[PDB]
């Protein structure tokens, strides 16, 4: 069980997905498919769609937050993130499109693939072994 | 961060979706930067209005805010807009018809000190615009971080902001002293002065000892390019600036700009004149005088631009120029103003290839939109145009 | 007063009758006011510009500088112009274009920091009129002399003023401690403590306790108010005005204002509806938030005015509520933005026998002339009229 | 002989009868520039002229355009011939200037009454009175 904080309320459980890198929404993320559009991330075309999203933290443009919110409304949203350190774009994207999210964990010990469950209202993260 | 009985009810949800997501979004930017309290804006200023940056998902959310009943307690105007066919207008008609549904005034400029909207020295307001922030910051006295998009609307509609940052007294002070040993005269040195210190600052309160600026739009170009190339919200220049005097508080270092820092800015963007077909003036929109200025240039000059000049100013301002004879003179000579629009923010990458422009916002945007870019002053720019 | 060496070719009429005359005043004001050297000016408001007020006599030596060939040296604006029948319009339109043959701009306000000319925190300039004077040396940080309408226009020619008065660090130092015990909340309560304040100081500069105004137009109002039963050029609200710390440098004396003073003034402006057959809004000229409150406010009356409504505004605040539908809604019902003119300052004692206003400026002003005044907020205002 | 020392504000030399007021006189809507008739609500004069007299008055009030009504009775020939003023303020100077009226101030105007002839080099700041 990993500790962190409550950034949006909510419960669980999918398949994790990791990026090692700052993960920018607008330009990076395509609203419509869920797939990872940054030229150079880790994960240059998996899909976030349904699945548990860790990340160290997002970056790029302010706007970022209203691609989430349409990855919500299009249903290719995550299931929850993960963030190292949550942050403007991607808190206010969780927040507007009730996507569950907790940072201040551990991400390094998360990698891809596990499964995972994350009960966003206490903030805990626990893999499923 | 503290909630007064009526903030966590906003939070309970009693005043409605809207007011409740726009506080669920402030008390998690609250939680990140340590705010003490909220405390409550004079106006805002929400980001995110051009359709070539917010795009679908933009009015996405904004189409779903306006359903749900989102409406602004606090006076509040727009980021500006794009230019583009007409199809992309459609669509940037629909992201500001829904910010006017909103309750917003729909002045979309960078320049709301202008007519629209004059904070007070001391004032707490919530602005976006990185330009408008260095103004309000650095020239006006009033207070206001760098809000985001998201931020900047979710402020607007509760009336209050995270205290911290640039609300606070001790993080208005200097971090830096800035001994400007180089000419620095023209429009074009506070630009190319402004993308250097920009440049080599960090997250700087910089500090101008030996800058006498003649016109207040040498430090509108000189905020704006700091706020381009770095991230620049607030700086004090000694004896024109406000908040100047108690600025400096403890031990800071001094960084000298020579001659040769602002040289190479310039010859970065020295692209020939064969490579250009636009002219760019107004970058942050043009005060009044700026007009002036380019109507008795082309006055001189006497004959027309075979290239399109375009002057982006607020409609304050173009109303000024159009009532005071300003943009008769121009649009004789092949000019024309355009009231709330943005270029660095429009899809012109087909339409035009090469910017010349006296902004050095302007410049480090284009050029880095894959645009030639020829850096001057306007009297230059003008003489010398096709 | 010291002079430069091409100082005293100008006063010897090298360069014209125009600049002579123009310098020959300044250094009589110098050796007036001891001020010891001619300070540039970065721009200037000359007064004089109703035909009410300047008359055929104005006119006589406006057109006789203008044929000598006076020219102003730096960016001078105007102050507002009048009301009246064609045969009186035919003449005040003479005088505006003799300051425009001078090279300065026709923008007839007193409200020109809406985008017209926004002068920066230190700036030394020339301005004319006691409601913007008021403003840019209390609210701007500026500096400039309550300059009457000859020394301006001199001082709009030669690009200088004596260096005298408020341009002096020490000049602007608080006289007075005024704690505002009463309740000032209202627009109409700034303007009846601005009457007070002003009727009851002298020359001072007053100090501001107690008192947070939230919207800035308040104190806009404040000082226009004071200017006019009294004589106050500056004053300083203590955390609002951007000079307030250093304001006070010695021992001073705090007069109070009770709710019982206020209430003497309220009162004294309540003439019956009866006898009010116009409603001036404007003074000093509305910023676009006044005029949005204005509009709003008639659309929850949801019937027209039975009297005419008129907002006096500059050019720049109308053109904005143009464009924002704000003066398309006005007009529905009976009201209209008048630009650039001043009703104070007007031939009207034979058209309208009294006006209902939210100013103190006005209600002063009106009343002494003759007229049935009635003072109140604009809320309370356009709900109770005919 | 008993020459009486005040400041140049405006030079020049003028001989004359004088008209003694001891009033701040008004000068916008004070004086009808046609006549040069005094026209003031408060005044020691009221209906007097003032074309080719010393005017001794305290000092200039009222309204900043006055100067411009001192240019119009100038140039109609019905301003005075000098000015005396006890204190210069910028209503009465700037119009002394742009009428090129001598002008003087300073002088103790108690010793001035109304009558007395006088001579004013207003080159010096000196007032003769020529008896
Ligand atoms: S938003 Fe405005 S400040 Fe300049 S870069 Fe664009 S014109
Ligand atoms: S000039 Fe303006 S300040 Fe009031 S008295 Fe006239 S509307």
């Amino acid at each position: 069980k990993l500790k962190g904080r409550k950034i949006v309320g909510g419960k669980a459980e999918g398949e994790v997905i990791v990026s090692r890198k700052p993960l920018s929404f607008l330009g990076g993320v395509d609203p419509e498919t869920g797939i990872v559009t940054d030229a150079e991330s880790d994960i240059r075309g998996q899909s976030i769609a349904g699945k548990i999203l860790v990340f160290p933290r997002g970056k790029g443009s302010t706007v970022g937050s209203y691609v989430i919110y349409a990855l919500k409304k299009n249903n290719k949203a995550p299931k929850a993130i993960i963030v190292g350190e949550a942050e403007t774009i991607v808190a206010t994207g969780a927040i507007i499109s009730d996507i569950p999210m907790v940072d201040g964990v551990d991400v390094s010990k998360l990698k891809t693939g596990m499964k995972v469950r994350v009960d966003a209202d206490s903030g805990e993260v626990e893999i499923l072994e | 961060m503290y909630l007064t009985k009526e903030e966590e009810l906003i939070l309970a949800g009693e005043y409605g979706y809207a007011l409740q997501k726009a506080m669920e979004i402030l008390v998690a930017l609250g939680d990140i930067y340590g705010a003490d309290r909220l405390i409550p804006i004079k106006s805002a200023q929400v980001a995110g209005v051009s359709y070539k940056n917010i795009g679908d998902a933009g009015i996405e959310f904004l189409r779903d805010f306006v359903e749900a009943g989102a409406k602004v307690s606090v006076y509040t105007t727009l980021n500006p807009a794009g230019i583009g066919d007409d199809e992309f207008m459609e669509k940037q008609m629909e992201v500001l018809e829904l910010y006017r549904k909103m309750g917003i005034e729909v002045t979309s400029t960078c320049t709301p000190y202008y007519g629209a909207n004059l904070p007070k020295f001391g004032d707490h307001i919530a602005w976006s615009e990185s330009s408008a922030v260095s103004f309000a910051n650095s020239i006006l006295g009033a207070r206001t971080n760098r809000e985001g998009g998201p931020s900047s609307l979710a402020a607007a509609i509760v009336g209050k902001t995270p205290n911290y940052g640039l609300h606070l007294d001790e993080n208005r002070k200097a971090t830096v002293i800035v001994d400007v040993k180089a000419k620095v005269k023209t429009f074009a040195d506070y630009s190319v002065l402004g993308y250097h210190v920009g440049k080599t600052l960090g997250n700087d309160v910089p500090y101008f000892k030996n800058l006498k600026p003649e016109k207040t739009e040498f430090l509108k170009e000189l905020g704006a390019a700091m706020g381009a190339t770095g991230s620049i919200a607030l700086y004090h220049v000694e004896g024109e600036t406000p908040e100047y005097r108690e600025a400096i508080t403890d031990k800071l270092e001094t960084i000298t700009v020579e001659d040769s820092d602002l040289k190479a800015v310039r010859e970065s963007f020295q692209d020939d004149w064969s490579d250009i077909d636009m002219i760019l003036i107004g970058c942050p929109h043009a005060s009044l005088p700026e007009v002036k200025e380019i109507a008795e240039l082309l006055r001189m000059r006497g004959k027309p631009l075979k290239i399109p000049l375009f002057i982006t100013a607020s409609r304050a301002v173009k109303a000024l120029a159009d009532a005071l004879g300003y943009t008769e003179i121009i649009e004789r000579y092949n000019g024309k103003i355009i009231p709330d629009s943005c270029f660095v923010v429009s899809p012109i990458k087909g339409w035009y290839r090469g910017i010349a422009t006296n902004s050095g916002k302007s410049a480090f945007y284009f050029r880095s939109f894959g645009f030639s870019v020829r850096l001057d002053d306007v009297e230059n720019l003008i003489k010398e145009a096709p």
